[PDB]
């Protein structure tokens, strides 16, 4: 309000309209929640007390809401919009350059109460970043992880990690167009999804989504495929990467697309309905890039572009229509192209996993129809999908009372017995042989007992090696 | 390993829909329980020995059951009717495998229970008439 009613400054008639809209916005019920005073009809009344001379204040209801560093961005970006509007008129203003210096001092200095908040603000306002700055941010994340496992106080240092990731999500689009880290920040995003926490997972996708968006505008996927780009830059530090893949139960050398999809499938289990739609977008953007490399109309089915179509099967209508089951354009599960035993063992584990945890009538219907047709078209490899289907099918047979959902299940039972009476060619442990022994485990729900899985001792070493190779000094 | 245990579920649910057994309103207008029959008939083609053996025990238990009341008798009459009708379809449905190595089941499990109905069975003037016609087709 003081800005709109100040005479020292001469704001043009355009700017004064910007401020007046901001004045009304901040009084909306949306911003009462951001500031943390929801359930308060008016702020003025609570701020002041009438009997302020007679008696002292009497605080109560010590129950105190929490704060989320995502809220701080929304406020921190509303203010930054106001300030820039002013600087257009005020010549040679120094407001933004003074504010940045204040943030940059607390951002890189150890203070467990102010550092997390000073990183979310340093990135939201800064206009230039250098390589020397990025290393400090990436080395605050390395020290944050080590503290978590050593001590028993996690939540204290699990907000200094989410703040380091949020900073990087904003500072990447300002880096130099020819820096290696434009591509090496795809493994930080991947290495963060493996920590199994809703907040860390939520921030990890936000870095990944814009990592693809930025690389597109630089035209780096023009003549190469995702597997080529990210797997080429991982080579110098392959020794450290390999060890992580062993324990997480996924492999990236054997099959890239499926390993990448494995992490993204957990997004469907996130409590917030806003992170579910973000992991769907990351799948489309990856699908349109692999197909463009092969010039295959964006909906063709091949070995490379089959993994991202099973994930979109139950959420994207165009995929279901353009890829229809033969036993009602082209039909998924074609045995002409999917003629590799491995490439067809995984595609069944993806489908079994999506139904083991799903709870929805419309979803279970579509996924079971694609499993019945799989029983006949792929008789030999189907026995590697029993334990995943063992428990839930047994329950459905006993108590299900839906003809639409009970039909496909019966077709599966008949197929199993028909092709039985032969020595199992592929055992249940066929997947552990070539790496993917943890694929079904990694897609479970987020654990209520939030704790670092304790194989984070390797993520520290990987990050440390990443700095040494690409930021020598 | 697992699929053998899957068949048991189809068979086990069959008993829980017999009128004499507590209905529990699981019929769902009989569409849900009728689908179970079609699967059970189909499964017999490849697991004939297992399905047939399970059916005999289900029939044997019903025979060795004592119940009183007009409703009780009516339920048991309709109960045994379903088992026999299903059992006959499996035999007729089964292709001409001509496997003559079912002696074990026939001698003890199956024949004694079918033979019982062929007796005069004067319990019901109208019920026994239908049972013989259905039982005779099985034999």
């Amino acid at each position: 309000h003081s800005l709109c009613t100040c005479s020292q400054l001469h704001f043009s008639e355009e700017t004064k309209q910007v401020l007046r809209l901001s004045l009304t916005e901040f009084s909306l019920p949306k911003f009462y929640l951001l500031f943390g005073i929801s359930k308060v009809k008016s702020a003025a009344v609570i701020a002041f007390r009438s009997s302020y001379r007679d008696r002292s204040f009497s605080p109560g209801s010590y129950e105190r809401e929490t704060f989320a560093l995502t809220s701080l961005e929304t406020v921190t970006e509303a203010l930054l919009e106001i300030m820039e509007a002013c600087m257009r008129d005020i010549p040679t203003c120094k407001w933004l350059d003074q504010w940045t210096e204040l943030a940059q001092r607390f951002a890189f200095q150890y203070n467990p109460s102010l550092q997390p908040r000073a990183l979310v603000v340093f990135g939201c306002i800064s206009k230039r970043v250098s390589h020397g700055q990025i290393k400090q941010i990436i080395r605050i994340l390395s020290k944050a992880l080590e503290s978590c496992l050593k001590g028993p106080d996690t939540y204290n240092s699990q907000v200094l990690i989410e703040a380091t990731v949020i900073a990087l999500t904003k500072l990447q689009p300002l880096l130099n167009k020819d820096s290696p880290l434009h591509k090496a920040l795809f493994w930080v995003a991947v290495a963060v999804l493996q920590l199994d926490e809703v907040n860390l997972y939520s921030a990890g996708t936000a870095l990944l989504e814009q990592n693809l968006h930025t690389l597109d505008s630089l035209r780096i996927f023009n003549d190469k495929s995702p597997e080529e780009v990210f797997m080429a830059i991982r080579n110098p530090l392959e020794w450290h990467c390999k060890q992580m893949d062993h324990f997480v139960g996924l492999n990236f050398n054997s099959n890239f697309n499926f390993a990448l999809v494995g992490h993204l499938l957990k997004g469907y289990r996130h409590p917030s309905p806003a992170i579910v739609a973000r992991t769907v977008r990351i799948l489309h953007t990856l699908l349109t890039l692999v197909n463009k490399h092969r010039n295959c109309d964006k909906f063709e089915v091949n070995t490379q572009s089959v993994a991202y179509l099973a994930a979109l099967l139950t959420v994207s209508e165009e995929v279901r229509s353009r890829c229809s089951l033969k036993h009602r354009s082209n039909v998924l599960l074609d045995e002409e192209v999917l003629t590799d035993p491995k490439i067809q063992a995984l595609l069944l584990t993806v489908l079994a996993t999506l139904v083991k945890y799903t709870t929805d009538e419309f979803d279970q219907r579509i996924l079971y129809e694609y499993l019945a047709e799989a029983s006949v078209v792929f008789p030999k490899v189907f026995p590697v999908v029993h334990n995943l289907l063992d428990s839930k099918i047994n329950t459905l047979l006993s108590l299900c009372q839906d003809p639409n959902l009970l039909n496909p299940i019966h077709g599966i039972v008949q197929s199993v017995v028909y092709h039985e009476e032969s020595p199992p060619q592929y055992q249940t442990s066929y997947l552990q042989s070539f790496g993917f022994n943890g694929l079904w485990r990694f897609a479970g729900p987020f654990s209520k007992q939030t704790q670092i899985p304790d194989y984070a001792e390797l993520i520290v070493k990987f990050l440390d090696a990443l700095i040494d190779t690409y930021l020598p000094g | 390993h697992r699929p053998v245990e899957w068949v048991q579920a189809v068979v086990s649910r069959f008993d829980e829909q017999l009128p004499i057994k507590t209905g529990q309103q699981n019929t769902h207008t009989k569409v849900s329980t009728e689908h179970n029959k079609e699967c059970l008939i189909n499964i017999s083609k490849y697991k004939f020995s297992l399905v047939i053996s399970g059916l005999t025990t289900i029939l044997k238990n019903v025979n060795n059951m004592r119940i009183f009341g007009e409703a009780a008798e009516k339920n048991l009459y309709l109960s045994q009717l379903i088992i026999l009708d299903t059992l006959e379809k499996c035999l007729a449905g089964q292709p001409k495998d001509t496997m003559r190595l079912d002696e074990t089941m026939l001698v003890k499990q199956l024949l004694p229970e079918i033979c019982h109905f062929l007796h005069t069975c004067r319990e019901g003037n109208q019920h026994a008439a239908e049972l013989r016609n259905s039982a005779s087709g099985v034999l």
